[PDB]
RNA sequence: ACCGGGGGCAUUCGUAUCAUUACGCGAGAGGUGAAAUUCGUGGACCGUAGUGAGACGCCCAACAGCGAAAGCAUUUGCCAAGAAUGUCUUCAUUAAUCAAGAACGAAAGUCAGAGGUUCGAAGGCGAUUAGAUACCGCCCUAGUUCUGACCGUAAACGAUGCCAUCUCGCGAUUCGGAGGGUGCCCUGCCGAGGAGCAUCCGGAAACGAAAGUCUUUCGGUUCCGGGGGUAGUAUGGUUGCAAAG
RNA sequence: GACAUUGUGAAGAGUCAGACUCU
RNA sequence: UUUUUUUUUU
């Protein structure tokens, strides 16, 4: 729980990522998404869509313990993030 | 004319190809796009309509059915709710506590909605202006403004008349008084400010 | 004489106890719609384990509830258990920590029993320290151990076996021997046992009981 | 500059209706004219439409809430009780 | 003039101590300040133990005991003579008196 | 009138002895406690209210109770001592010992003695003021 | 309960003085 | 396997008090120095078994612990925080005390909404008395309880400001550590607490291991006093709904 | 309150000599 | 259980 915050911070500082539903979908389609993180207030339809995409692409989905406001705060941004895709763990152990 | 919002809910007819719309007073927290489950096997969620027999003691409910099938008659005003006090499986009955503080026994199959009626806290803001009362009652019925009986003449009211504005007789009248006489504190068990709990 | 209307009945305890003779009760004879047997059904009698099993556990008290009447015989069944006030007051001592617990355990025949356990920290043999206190975290651990042990003992049995285990207070001794790993315990007892939920009266089962 | 020292929103009432009544009306007037964080989209876009009806400007969700507050304390406790019973 | 070094209490490392109601007067007194007495007695007075034993329905019965913890305020303790005033030097003695 | 004793059997009743500082009750019941054989109080024996709790009044009440118990065939008594309890005093009044000794002397066999004073885990506020009874 | 009563007396006097000044 | 009644929110349990239901009883019960008011054959009080409400967490419970102080004690879950100890970890003077300024702050009290068991100001009765607007007894209203706001005062006391440093012996106690023996014992063990009795010096004395190391005055710093009253009064200012600060 | 609408069974109590009365 | 007072100076 508290570990994913530190791992996400390390990814934001060193790794590569895309914040947002559209880029997450594109990254899943083109297969450069190592992990997908979803806020807990994500719309149910969007959640099911992203999980279906992740099942197709054989990628892991992590249901963050917080809504998009807190997910954005964890990402270190001043806006809301409801979905994000980590494409390169960088110097973190988020993928595992 | 109603202080509590209404919920328009759409159900599917089980016997023909049609949609049936239901208008019920909304429980607080209900939102558009929500799913309401009504029946004996529905779970304990806000907005579900379930028999009172299935609920645990202390549950708060609204739209309670006084008699099985009357379609919800109790605890319908904004912010109000009844509570499930007890069960008796042998007689298949449930004791509930009404908003007024009374306790009533109902059949365990009487349906109710889980939650309390939305719009609570309405009668906390003063109606600072008389125009607000005017608009409030223009949407309900003709019951305003209210003229005091002592301000009338003795022809139109038991309290009217006199060289001083006074009732002249005790204002507590018996229950079986006639139609034109039954004004004031009807069948009052007591009067005056309530010092203690009642 | 107002006592002329009273008929005397004989109280009979179930077969967990050696002495099945408890004592004699009384009630007005049947008159009109008031039936003596119906009136007797439901009475509660408080007896001592000294008067039931003649064992040294005189301080253990048992409540027996009458569920049936046959002729002039009132068949009773276990209703509640409690320790004696004198025993509890004697047990409570200063400079020691008192550990209390209670748990709701379900038997295999539908009886939910709340069991109240009491224990005290023991002095070591070669102890110079006047007090025998311990850390509150250890108190919590010991309390959890007692609850778990009571659950293990009760769950899986039925009312007859749990009453049989209460009669000698085997459970108390097993606690005093098992939970003492964290801190040696003394004067561990099942202070009380009460019935939260009970099944419907089964006259058939009461007969095997009597 | 701060235009009113203490009356705030109820400055529309001038010197009418009594200080205590205006003070009581102030809390609920502020509450009913405030904007609240929506629990569905997470943006501060919930506004009162009518007494008990709260609409979100962004996700267009309509919620049945309090007369002057988006959510009431009693409703919160009832929700907590239902969730607790569900968990245990 | 300060009469006692402890100011009549047993409060150290503490701000507030809950009170108890005296046994006789019912007055509220802090628990550290109240005179406490643990009394263990026979349930039956000494002069009737033989009578109860000879009337016993059992061959050998152990007569129970009464345990009472009594709390007294200073006034109702001095009046009842549970505690007495002492000389200036004897005031500092803290050992319980012989029983 | 009474039960059928088996040639030396001890017929047991229960004697609830409520010994407050204003009165004393000697109340005989069955083992269940739901039926009362006989009850006598100190006020029934003494005219003056000041002596309702007197040891002599307790003794007289116990003697009458013993006579009635013998008439009805009860010959043994399980004692149940009691004080006011609750928020009030927990010590038995002055009539308890007199009543118990009087029963024993009368001849009723004495079974188990127990104290059943109502004692709280914690209480409602006591009667007196915060300053107590100043008299 | 000798100076506290003087405080009460002066508080009553100050109440009367306030009322008169109004 | 840290320590703790430290804080918050939910939750569990316990007898007791009161009310009430069923059954038995039979005339008193209650209360006092003695009584009376009061309750009671419409069957009280007393027993046994239930039911409901609200309050409160006995015993364990201590010259014990925690917290800035006020204060803090039924079980369990969750939440954030913290002391001491350990440290061959890190930064490198970032510190002490603090006008103005700000948070918290017992009880009573005020406002609003719920609850209203117990106790209970005011009030009303019964006593006592020369009187008794009291002590005693009976019935009680606000209040006492919960939630959200106000007030900012207590013998809020250790009647002793905070930081650093030096000066005595003894054996106990709470927490952590080190070393041994079998949770307990030992180590004239090491720190940190909270104390007690051998106490130099001090003090008008009572007394104080600080209230000592001050005419041999001088480590730093904040607040306060200047014979008793008038008087924490008048007036002005400011805060508060008021009471009042 | 009485009578009629008002029917079909049980248990208790009381009257009678299988009926009646009540609850 | 009840039990209030004792002019001024010396």
């Amino acid at each position: 729980a508290e570990n994913i915050n530190s791992r996400l911070s390390m990814v934001m500082k060193t790794g590569q990522y895309v914040l947002g539903y559209k880029q997450t979908l594109k990254s899943l389609l083109n297969g450069k998404a190592k992990l997908v993180i979803i806020a807990n207030n994500t719309p149910p339809l969007r959640k099911s869509e992203i999980e279906y995409y992740a099942m197709l692409a054989k990628t892991g989905v992590h249901h963050y313990n917080g809504n998009n406001i807190e997910l954005g705060t964890a990402c270190g941004r001043l806006f809301r993030v409801c979905t994000l895709a980590v494409t390169d763990a960088g110097d973190s152990d988020i993928i595992l | 004319g109603r202080g509590a919002p209404l919920a328009i809910i759409a159900f599917r007819d089980p016997y023909k190809y049609k949609t049936v719309k239901t208008t019920v007073v909304a429980a607080e927290g209900m939102h558009t796009g929500q799913f309401i489950h009504c029946g004996a096997k529905a779970q304990i969620q806000i907005g579900n309509i379930v028999p009172v027999g299935t609920l645990p003691e202390g549950t708060t409910i609204c739209n309670v059915e006084n008699k099985s099938g009357d379609r919800g008659v109790i605890a319908r005003a904004s912010g109000n709710y009844a509570t499930v006090i007890a069960h008796n499986p042998d007689t298949k009955k449930t004791r509930i506590r009404l908003p007024s503080g009374a306790k009533k026994v109902v059949q365990s199959v009487n349906r109710a909605m889980i939650g309390l009626v939305a719009g609570g806290g309405r009668t906390d803001k003063p109606l600072l202006k008389a125009g607000r009362s005017y608009h409030k009652y223009k949407a309900k019925r003709n019951s305003w403004p209210r003229v005091r009986g002592v301000a009338m003449n003795p022809v139109e009211h038991p309290h009217g008349g006199g060289n001083h504005q006074h009732i002249g007789h005790p204002s507590t009248v018996r229950r079986d008084a006639s139609a034109g006489k039954k004004v004031g504190l009807i069948a009052a068990r007591r009067t005056g400010r309530i010092r203690g709990g009642k | 004489d107002p006592f002329s209307r009273k008929e005397w009945y004989d109280i009979k305890a179930p077969n967990m106890f050696n002495t099945r003779q408890v004592g004699k009760t009384l009630i007005n004879r049947t008159q009109g719609t008031k039936i003596a047997s119906e009136g007797l059904k439901g009475r509660v009698f408080e007896v001592s384990l000294g008067d039931l099993n003649n064992s040294e556990a005189d301080f253990r008290k048992f409540k027996l509830i009458a569920e049936d009447v046959q002729g002039k015989n009132v068949l009773t069944n276990f209703h509640a258990m409690s320790m004696t006030h004198d025993k509890l007051c004697s047990i409570v001592k200063k400079w020691h920590t008192l550990i209390e617990a209670n748990t709701a355990v379900k038997t295999t025949d539908g009886y939910t029993l709340r069991v109240f356990v009491i224990a005290f920290t023991k002095k070591s043999v070669n102890q110079v320290k006047k007090t025998s206190y311990t850390k509150t975290s250890k108190i919590r651990k010991i309390r959890s151990e007692m609850i778990g042990c009571i659950e293990k003992e009760v769950t899986g049995c039925d009312l007859k076996e749990v009453v049989s285990k209460l009669i000698p207070d085997s459970i108390g001794k097993d606690i005093e021997k098992t939970c003492s790993k964290l801190y040696p315990l003394q004067e561990v007892y099942i202070r009380k046992v009460k019935i939260i939920k009970r099944p419907k009266v089964d006259l058939g089962r009461l007969h095997d009981l009597h | 500059a701060k235009r009113t020292k203490k009356v705030g929103i109820v400055g529309k009432y001038g010197t009418r209706y009594g200080a205590s009544l205006r003070k009581m009306a102030k809390k609920l007037e502020v509450a009913q004219h405030s904007r609240y964080t929506c629990s569905f989209c997470g943006k501060e876009a919930m506004k009162r439409k009518a007494t008990g009806i709260w609409n979100c400007a962004k996700c267009h969700k309509v919620v049945a809430g309090g007369a002057y507050v988006y959510g009431t304390v009693t409703a919160a406790t009832v929700r907590s009780t239902i969730r607790r019973l569900r968990d245990l | 003039t300060f009469k006692r070094r402890n100011h009549g209490r047993n409060k150290k490392n503490r701000g507030h101590v809950a009170f108890i109601r005296c046994t006789n007067c019912g007055r509220c007194c802090p628990k550290d300040k109240a005179i406490k007495k643990f009394v263990v007695r026979n349930i039956v007075e000494a002069a009737a133990v033989r009578d109860i034993g000879d009337a016993s329905a059992y061959t050998q019965y152990a007569l129970p005991k009464l345990y009472h913890k009594l709390h007294y305020c200073i006034a109702c303790a001095i009046h009842s003579k549970v505690v007495r005033n002492r000389s200036r030097e004897a005031r500092r003695d803290r050992n319980p008196p012989p029983r | 009138l009474g039960p059928q004793a088996k040639e030396g059997e001890l017929i047991f009743g229960v004697a609830h002895i409520f010994a407050s500082f204003n009165d004393t009750f000697v109340h005989i019941t069955d083992i269940s406690g739901r039926e009362t054989i006989v009850r006598v109080t100190g006020g029934m024996k003494v005219k003056a209210d000041r002596d309702e709790s007197s040891p002599y009044a307790a003794m007289l009440a116990a003697q009458d109770v013993a006579d009635r118990c013998k008439q009805l065939g009860i010959n043994a008594l399980h004692i149940k001592l009691r004080a006011t309890g609750g928020t009030r005093t927990k010590t038995p009044g002055p009539g308890a010992q007199s009543a118990l000794r009087a029963l024993a002397r009368a001849g009723m066999k004495i079974g188990r003695i127990e104290d059943v004073t109502p004692i709280p885990s914690d209480c409602t506020r006591r009667k007196g003021g915060r300053r107590g009874r100043r008299l | 309960m000798r100076e506290k009563w003087r405080k009460k007396r002066m508080r009553r006097l100050k109440r009367k003085r306030r009322a008169a000044k109004k």
